[PDB]
RNA sequence: GCGGAUUUAGCUCAGUUGGGAGAGCGCCAGACUGAAGAUCUGGAGGUCCUGUGUUCGAUCCACAGAAUUCGCACCA
RNA sequence: GGUUGCGGCCAUAUCUACCAGAAAGCACCGUUUCCCGUCCGAUCAACUGUGUUAAGCUGUAGAGCCGACAGUAGUGUAGGGUGACCAUACGCGAAACUCAGGUGCUGCAAUCU
RNA sequence: GUAAGCAAUGAUUAGAGGUCGGGGUCGAAAGACCUUGACCUAUUCUCAAACUUUAAAUAUGUAAGAAGUCCUUGUUACUUA
RNA sequence: UAAGGGGGGCUCAUGGAGAACAGAAAUCUCCAGUAGAACAAAAGGGUAAAAGCCCCCUUGAUUUUGAUUUUCGUGUGAAUA
């Protein structure tokens, strides 16, 4: 075929990670971590950091931002929470060449959080990607579940 | 190959099964510990059998001297499938008693009972004892508490072929553990805790009994985890 | 000019090999000797405690015996002063294997008289 | 480097043999002796003739030779000091 | 072998065994004078060397350290 | 006749294009109270569904890799000459360049035929 | 590693290919149209005491031989259970 | 005094491909690659079986020794079962 026949090489997923960018931190890391926790219902990871050139003053070593990785059918539930309502705010389809579907919705107010638990404006990421090469092939998994495409 | 003059890697390493770090600090002793699946006295997880042997001096590596087999359990009186808890304990006890060879009776013949020879025994110190004894090898996967490897170690130890041990990383007899997805039936070691879960019920995907690893079997041949199945092997050997 | 000790002059005799780099396999590791086994020598910075000396590589040798067990064993070789009993200590990995061909000459010769 | 100023360890001076709590300490000072070999020769007038070589000024040594880790036992009075590894700046 | 002085706002220093600190020179800004000087006003600038204690409460009292400074004894 | 393991053992043992097999034996498919672990089901689990997967084999030459016959530099022990070098006793004699060649070797264990 | 070489690392000579950058021109800054310089890579050609993939004759070490030692069966004590 | 012992778990620096965000990137991820990163302090050197990354508990910075050997004329020193 194109090695794609069975349910595996269709796609059983690995991880569908949620992230929130923390370009603030300090006191306000407790915003990002508690927002992840409120949507999923899971313990967030206060993250590692890659070894690159020392921007600002500190980059690596310090546990700077926060994400939460989730695998299995447990990942498909938190996927639906971002897809079925939060995609139909302000979002059209994003895909790279490899085919990474990100989310970035400044409406934190619709699903999960309100403006009451927040500090100010912000969005949150959902890297709801697919482990099968090329954006022709990743877009197959999302179109069988039918997402909001810009044609 | 790569840059400069360079060595391409070993075939069995690339093949993704043979390890070499485990092959360093393990083999040095050369007392009674070998098996054809991996090396040293291995208790594997399989769909069915394990072979279990001891050492023999040959040029290429170790050969069979004494040994048993897991399908040398319907020898006594198990007649079901190929897959549970009780078989791991039973096959460990079987090889320990079978210091003859696979075609044989449950007697000594070769020389060994525990190891090759006897040796000293002081009082207990840690770190550096004189460990001239049998390694019951894990082989591959995680050393989880309650596992079949350590259940087989219990049968092996005072059964004959003596591997020492504490009671930390181990299962028991009464309490093994054990996870469940829903259908309906049970098997076990003796009876234990799975028959206590039988107030709510639902347990099964993957056959039963005779040889190593997988479970209970759903169809009504014996609905409760009774002692009569296991004791037909255990008291008979 | 130079200082002595480790890598000076014969850097190769300290060194591993570019082709055979990386951790040493279980070849000469598990091959322990006894009386009258002819052997060779070449070191590396892979085996830390019990590394042989660099000046006393180059030379071949024979194993006297393995004394007690495996480690602390010896290889006989002359040093270029004059003929004297000199050896060298090391552990097992550095020791190799060579010419066990020559001594089999006597057993080949003894098939003589019965051809009458 | 710093060795801790109390550890538990083996019974070094084997008055127990089996492992005990030790106390890692240092020695004392007191007087000046007065009766001691070089002091007897110095203020006397000796080294015979030849200079004023009567055992003279500062007979010296370097910075930190070994380190004073004296493992006092809790059973007996017994002392153990070994061959202690080096330090450039230690404190008690 | 053993003891004395000193460390206070940038700088100059006033001043103290428990109710927790003070003024000039300088720095800035507004008045003021025909202008610079002089001088008021407002902005200020220090948890009184530092680590850790005592007390209802600490610049202050304690144990201990940093560091500038000063003297006798040394062995003879 | 086949499947799986243990290897010894490293570049003639290496990679791609592309085909083909399934329950003796192997591997994917799919999911979780509670132990047990976390970021996550990595311990443990029925009838069945299926070649996705990976070990393996057939088909195959595109490339790693590989090679006669022949051609040939230096030179000890010495022995003949030259300004910036050249040429010989006497014992041996390559890459470069080529007819051409090429899908490992060997021992052991368990089970079916 | 003499030998021989530019794989790797080191120092520069040649054809051309061409992202972005730079220059020119029309444009309020913003935007649009062109074009001299890139890796890559193909073709062409230089080249290094701390640069070496491949790796002699000839001298030398160290071991062993030309100058006679190999192998079967049984017993005893140590090591060794 | 952990910047040691033992258990358990893991494989990079880095690039490409973008993601609301972005400031290269922060966090993450699909895809590709694997001892070129990491190394008190210099230079060499070892290494993925990890000598690198990650998490928790331990105190061996240990007593009494040494066959057999390194090996300098020595003073003096090492391997060390």
């Amino acid at each position: 075929s194109t090695k794609a026949q069975n349910p595996m090489r269709d796609l059983k997923i690995e991880k569908l990670v949620l992230n929130i960018s923390v370009g603030e931190s300090g006191d306000r890391l407790t915003r990002a971590s508690k927002v992840l926790e409120q949507l999923s219902g899971q313990t967030p990871v206060q993250s590692k950091a890659r070894y690159t050139v020392r921007t600002f003053g500190i980059r690596r070593n310090e546990k700077i931002a926060v994400h939460v990785t989730v695998r299995g059918p447990k990942a498909e539930e938190i996927l639906e929470r971002g897809l079925k309502v939060k995609e139909y705010q302000l979002r059209d389809r994003n895909f790279s060449a490899t085919g990474n579907f990100g989310f970035g919705i400044d409406e934190h107010i619709d699903l999960g959080i309100k403006y009451d638990p927040s500090i100010g404006i912000f969005g949150m990421d959902f890297y709801v990607v697919m482990n099968r090469p090329g954006a022709r092939v990743t877009r197959r998994k999302r179109c069988k579940g039918t997402v909001g495409n810009s044609h | 190959a790569y840059s400069s003059r360079f060595q391409t890697p070993f075939r069995r390493r690339r093949e993704g099964k043979t390890d070499y770090y485990q092959r360093k600090r393990l083999v040095t002793q050369h007392k009674a510990k070998y098996n054809t699946p991996k090396y040293r006295l291995v208790v594997r997880f399989t769909n069915k059998d394990i072979i279990c042997q001891i050492i023999s001096s040959t040029i290429t590596g170790d050969v069979v001297l004494a040994a048993a087999y897991s399908h040398e359990l319907p020898r006594y009186g198990i007649t079901h499938g190929l897959t549970n808890w009780a078989a791991a304990y039973a096959t460990g006890l079987l090889i320990a008693r079978r210091t003859l060879q696979r075609l044989g009776l449950d007697e000594t013949y070769k020389g060994v009972e525990e190891v090759e020879g006897e040796y000293e025994l002081t009082e207990a110190v840690e770190d550096g004892p004189r460990p001239f004894k049998v390694f019951l090898d894990i082989g591959l996967q995680r050393t989880t508490t309650g596992a079949r490897v350590f259940g087989a170690l219990k049968g092996a130890s005072d059964g004959g072929l003596y591997v020492p041990h504490s009671e930390n990383r181990f299962p028991g007899w009464d309490f093994e553990t054990e996870e469940i997805d829903p259908e309906l039936l049970r098997s076990y070691i003796f009876g234990g805790h799975v028959s206590q879960y039988m107030e709510e019920l639902a347990d099964d995907d993957e056959e039963r009994f005779s040889e190593l690893f997988k479970g209970y079997l759903a169809d009504d041949i014996d609905a409760d985890s009774l002692e009569d199945i296991y004791t037909s092997a255990h008291e008979a050997i | 000019g130079k200082s002595h000790g480790y890598r000076s002059r014969t850097r190769y005799m300290f060194q591993r090999d570019f082709r055979k780099h990386g951790a040493v396999h279980l070849s000469t590791y598990l091959k322990v000797y006894k009386v009258g086994d002819i052997v060779d020598i070449k070191a590396n910075g892979s085996i830390q405690k019990g590394m042989p000396h660099k000046f006393y590589q180059g030379k071949t040798g024979v194993v006297y015996n393995v004394t007690k067990s495996s480690v602390g064993v010896i290889i006989n070789k002359m040093v270029g002063n004059r003929y004297l009993e000199k050896r060298l200590n090391l552990r097992v990995e550095h020791i190799k294997h060579s010419k066990a061909a020559a001594a089999a000459a006597a057993a080949a010769a003894a098939a003589a008289a019965a051809a009458a | 480097v710093n060795v801790p100023k109390t550890r538990k360890t083996y019974c070094k001076g084997k008055t127990c043999r089996k492992h005990t709590q030790h106390k890692v300490t240092q020695y004392k000072a007191g007087k000046a002796s007065l009766f001691a070999q070089g002091k007897r020769r110095y203020d006397r007038k000796q080294s015979g003739f030849g200079g004023q070589t009567k055992p003279v000024f500062h007979k010296k040594a370097k910075t930190t030779k070994k380190v004073v880790l004296r493992l006092e036992c809790v059973k007996c009075k017994t002392r153990a000091q070994l061959t202690l590894k080096r330090c450039k700046h230690f404190e008690l």
